[PDB]
């Protein structure tokens, strides 16, 4: 190729590398800001966790351990995806892990139930032939407890009526900046819980079933909020590592191309020297 | 008409570098990308088909004033081709005015003619 | 001789569309190498998918090349070439693997090779 | 000749500030396009807000540009232009639309254009 | 004294890449960036004003040992200038000791002299 073309390719790759490095920095800042909320939220979750683990068991209620609660009917699922791209294969896989399980298992298109968090979720469910109840167009990177609050209320209330048999979700939890792992865990029918009793009375002016009905939706919402914060931080980590390795690849290509340009130009230099020498000699 | 066209192409050439990231862009940026794509489609031309200067200025005015912002990019060539026949059949007064006075026709009349044509154009 | 009034409107359009797709695939080669195939848009991925199959289907088995390989070779009429490339462009054969298109004649041989592969 | 003891301390400080603001704006154009300025910090929003006006006010209408556009030219003294740029940097005219700053001479003409456009 | 400054200036070049975000760690960002910025400030020099080796040694010692830790970046040049004047005023013993022995004077005495200067220097 010509030196002119090599120069244009090198300049374009520099410009893309600069964009990617800047976006890596922005993602790093957002990750460092989201970690604070992620660590702060824990006390509120743990309070509700211990109280519900103590009081809810032993009685039937709205979100007590339920089995065969209208078994042939929709079941609540959650799809959590990054609002924007540049995160690598993470957005692709978080859809596929939901798909290969629930779409295959559930035969009738109506008897499952999925709602989505994330901008790209509905953008890809344009391709998907899937029923969506309610959705979020965009979530600010701030914790957004108030915004997701009414949506969690919708999830619990439409878990009620028997429409959703179990609330289920798929989201990724980050071990570190390099590791994110997928979750396939059940939430509402309380198939898993641990005993925490040390109380004789704990705000127990109502009955046990009444306090169960009162308290369980907030437990569900707290777990949803924790999952959402974890997923947002996972998105930050994924985009950061994607920008980092993209910058590394771009700089490798730049090294190769610029060195190629430099090996090429010596041939032109020797050609012009040869021409000058021949012109001088022939006279 | 070319005063705005130069600026639009200049902006599109700048944002073409960021266009590689899909639609994950601020709204004004893909608005300008949509304008630039239609500009590029308009400037396209086939072989041995000279165009009168009045028809050139009319189609450039239509592109640059925003009248083409709702036509899909795949239909711009056909839109221009049908627009020339529409201007031949009706609106000969605009062509005659441009041809004689070398200036743009009355703004109201041209807008009404373009709207009347768009009332007859059919999208794919 | 590549003019609409010499080869025909359909032939000219198919040839120009093939060239446009190949040029777009050529331009995408830096972003593919750097940012990876995942981050390309919906249309770019389709362009790559069609372009690789077109590039492979442009190959052919020759009568004189039977000295290097046991494949006997073929003679493909212009109508067959144009119809096959048109069918590839319309997205008819996107469900076949890339390697089915290498070193064959008419478009039906691609289906035959894919069925041998098991499709 | 851009030295503190040659052009004066106020002149040098104003010029250095203008150069620093433009240099900083050069690092945010790329980020703004992908994610709007609302993503950036509050100070950088003002940096962009003022850099656009600085860029537009660096332009001027020439006497010899009559033959190209028809707008008569202007002669701007250095003591006037330094005061104008200092005021723009300190934000006295942050409320005016940026189009008022294009192809203008003295600073008061920007206010005149803003009045004409109906600010 | 040169080794610590060499290390500080070398360190405050890679971290300048991580400038888009402010506070990663107190150790990584706060201390390193502050000391590097102060090193960059002290190493700046004006035109046609050389300064003696003993004054350079004293100011570099003050920078390295941490007497500039609680001084804002913008005031470092004024601090250095007033420090040279204060040295001319009082520290002729340290100046002559360096100028004769080519060796650092007593560290505790140097510490107390710099503390005495900081007692009077005003940050503004």
């Amino acid at each position: 190729a010509s030196l002119r073309d090599i120069k244009t390719r090198i300049n374009a790759t520099k410009k893309t590398s600069q964009i990617t490095k800047a976006m890596e920095m922005v993602s790093t800042s957002k990750l460092n800001r989201a970690e604070q909320n992620a660590k702060s939220f824990v006390p509120y979750m743990e309070k509700i966790q211990e109280v519900v683990a103590n009081v809810a068991l032993g009685a039937g209620g709205a979100s007590h351990p339920m089995l065969v609660s209208r078994p042939v009917k929709k079941t609540g699922y959650l799809v959590i995806t990054s609002d924007r791209g540049l995160a690598g294969a993470y957005n692709s896989n978080v859809l596929r892990l939901v798909y290969q399980t629930i779409q295959k298992r559930h035969a009738s298109p109506d008897e499952y139930a999925i709602i989505v968090i994330g901008r790209v979720g509905l953008s890809f469910f344009r391709k998907r032939n899937m029923p969506v109840i309610l959705d979020i167009t965009r979530l600010p990177d701030q914790p957004s407890f108030a915004d997701i609050k009414e949506i969690a209320r919708k999830t619990v209330g439409l878990f009620a009526d028997g429409t959703f048999d179990e609330l289920y979700m798929y989201y990724n939890h980050y071990v570190s900046a390099i590791q994110q792992e997928v979750t396939e865990r059940k939430l509402l029918p309380l198939t898993d819980l641990a005993e925490n009793k040390q109380r004789t009375v704990y705000e127990f002016e109502p009955s046990q079933e009444e306090i169960l009905d009162v308290l369980l939706p907030q437990y569900a919402e707290s777990l949803i909020y924790g999952a959402l914060l974890d997923a947002k931080a996972s998105e930050h980590a994924a985009r950061m590592t994607a920008m980092k390795n993209a910058t590394d690849n771009a700089n490798e290509l730049i090294r190769t191309l610029t060195l190629s340009y430099n090996r090429a130009r010596q041939a032109a230099i020797t050609q012009e020297i040869t021409e000058i020498v021949a012109g001088a000699n022939a006279l | 008409v070319a005063g705005t066209l130069r600026l639009d192409l200049a902006a599109y050439r700048e944002l073409e570098a960021f266009a590689q990231f899909g639609s994950d862009l601020d709204k004004a940026t893909q608005a300008k990308l949509a304008r630039g794509a239609r500009t590029v489609e308009v400037l396209k031309q086939d072989l041995h088909q000279p165009i009168p200067v009045e028809k050139q200025v009319l189609i450039i005015y239509a592109l640059t004033r925003g009248f083409l912002d709702d036509i899909p990019v795949e239909d711009v060539r056909r839109f221009e081709k049908e627009f020339y026949l529409f201007l031949d059949q009706n609106g000969q007064h605009l062509l005659e005015h441009i041809r004689t006075t070398k200036d743009l026709p009355n703004e109201d009349d041209l807008n009404k003619a373009i709207e009347a044509f768009k009332k007859t154009f059919v999208v794919s | 001789a590549l003019a609409p009034e010499i080869v025909g409107e359909e032939h000219y359009q198919v040839a120009r569309k093939v060239q446009q797709t190949l040029q777009r695939y050529k331009e995408l080669q830096d972003i593919i190498a750097i940012l990876g195939m995942d981050e390309l848009s919906d249309e770019d991925k389709l362009v790559v998918h069609r372009a690789r199959r077109i590039q492979f289907f442009l190959s052919q088995n020759f009568h004189v090349a039977e000295q290097f390989t046991g494949q006997p070779g073929s003679y493909v009429p212009v109508k067959e070439t144009v119809r096959g490339f048109k069918e590839i462009l319309e997205g008819k054969y996107d469900h076949l693997p890339e390697d089915a298109f290498r070193l064959v004649g008419r478009i039906e041989e691609v289906v035959e090779k894919a069925k041998a592969m098991g499709v």
